[PDB]
């Protein structure tokens, strides 16, 4: 169906991590 | 050994403790494959959580918080072990420590826990993390700490089943207003990503973002020097323009479309594709929004990508074209025809993505139904480029909606 669409798979894949370890 | 560390950590003497907990922290922070499972299976977690209570030894609190942070950086099983040891209330306690390193490390650990999922996010929220977390944002805060704070904010905004509570969004948005005027690149990227998770949460969350007044500050970042900021901003405003016409119009009112020539010609195919996705949500709007895209001189660039872009971009450009026919006027569709939309539009009738084929057929159907007198001209254009034969072939397609529409187009417009 024609119309507006939510963000598609494969888009904007460089997202911030959900988790980070503190490494030294 | 781990047995040794656990034995020394469970002492009642805080020096022996400190020694052992620092050893565990080192094991957990010396490389990118830490032995998390082995330290969980040693029993150390309730000991570390108890260490967190020792306001008399800040160094011990800090080492335990670092150790627990890195354990909680792993899989959901490992984060959840941390959560089940009762770490969260103690980390929230340590948000008020007078010692900066303990405070920051507590922020970090809670970031990993909130990031695990929406119910962990909401448990930490319900215990009151947001007000003390936002109380750290000040002119004097060190920039590394502020970056960790705004990363945690990203995690408070993300996940959608359910999305964060309305009250939490209301508390976070003023902080995002403050932080979007920052110049540090990581702070900007994280701020804009937090906003983009909010604008993907629902039309009411979009409305909250709009009502905060932050959109005019968000739109000009589409031309930021840093491509990570650019793409984050494209996601944030793109999510907005998935909403209603009024919500889309808030974005258009900031002159968003003037930023797109540099995105449609960007070397990166993924940015071309994302930009066309945005514009296809614009052309699905009312006549005035279609006209805004036209006036902004973007149609030739869209058609050029429909012809010569990578296939992903071409699919998005097909959506842009077809969506324009939802509410577009006859004259606007005629402008598309003059710009040579037909041949590259029709070239997509043969691909294996049945969705794209349906989209293009829907667009061709609306175009023909709209061009009262010119329907013969447009039909001859479709025939010229081989589109008519492709419709005839689609009469044999597997998909009922497709071959139905192909029969119908041929009967209604190519059977005289």
């Amino acid at each position: 169906c024609l119309g507006r669409r939510v963000v598609q798979p494969g888009m904007f894949e460089d997202h911030p991590p959900t988790k980070k370890a503190r490494v030294s | 050994s781990l047995e040794a560390i656990v034995q020394n950590a469970s002492s009642d003497n805080q020096g022996i403790q400190l020694s052992a907990v620092q050893a565990a922290r080192k094991l957990l922070s010396s490389d990118r494959n830490p032995p998390i499972d082995d330290l969980i299976k040693s029993g150390i977690l309730p000991i570390l959580v108890h260490c967190l209570e020792r306001d008399d030894n800040p160094s011990l609190q800090f080492e335990a918080a670092w150790a627990l942070t890195n354990i909680a950086s792993g899989t959901s099983e490992q984060t959840q072990a941390v959560v089940q040891s009762n770490a969260v209330p103690l980390f929230l306690r340590l948000l008020h420590s007078p010692h900066q390193n303990v405070c920051e490390q507590a922020v970090w650990a809670l970031g990993n826990i909130i990031g695990d999922g929406p119910q962990c996010r909401d448990y930490v929220i319900s215990l009151g993390v947001v007000k003390p977390l936002l109380s750290f944002i000040s002119p004097s805060i060190p920039i590394t700490f502020l970056r960790n704070v705004t990363w945690v904010m990203v995690n408070l905004c993300r996940h959608k089943d359910p999305p964060p509570p309305m009250e939490t969004i209301q508390e976070i948005l003023p902080a995002l207003c403050v932080l979007i005027h920052h110049t540090d690149v990581n702070i900007l990227v994280d701020t804009v990503w937090a906003l983009s998770y909010l604008t993907d949460a629902g039309n009411e969350q979009i409305q909250m973002v709009i009502d905060s007044g932050i959109v005019p500050h968000l739109v000009p970042l589409l031309s930021h020097q840093e491509v990570k900021v650019q793409t984050a901003a494209l996601r944030a405003v793109g999510n907005i323009v998935t909403g209603t016409d009024e919500q889309t119009q808030v974005v258009l009112n900031c002159d968003a479309l003037s930023h797109f020539p540099a995105l449609l010609t960007h070397p990166k195919e993924k940015i071309n594709k994302e930009a066309v996705w945005f514009l296809s949500n614009i052309t699905a709007g009312n006549q005035q929004q279609v006209q805004a895209v036209i006036d902004a001189n973007l149609v030739p660039m869209i058609i050029h990508l429909l012809d010569k872009g990578d296939f992903g971009t071409q699919k998005e450009a097909a959506w842009a074209i077809s969506n324009l026919t939802i509410s577009g006027r006859k004259d606007q569709v005629a402008y598309l025809i003059q710009q040579n939309v037909i041949p590259p539009f029709c070239n997509l009738l043969t691909v294996k993505d049945a969705q794209v084929v349906q989209v293009v057929l829907d667009g061709l159907s609306n175009i023909l139904k709209m061009a009262e007198d010119e329907a013969e001209t447009i039909g001859n254009l479709i025939e010229e480029c081989g589109g008519l034969e492709k419709i005839e072939q689609l009469q044999n397609h597997e998909n009922e909606d497709i071959y139905k529409l192909a029969y119908e187009i041929i009967d209604q417009f190519f059977s005289s």
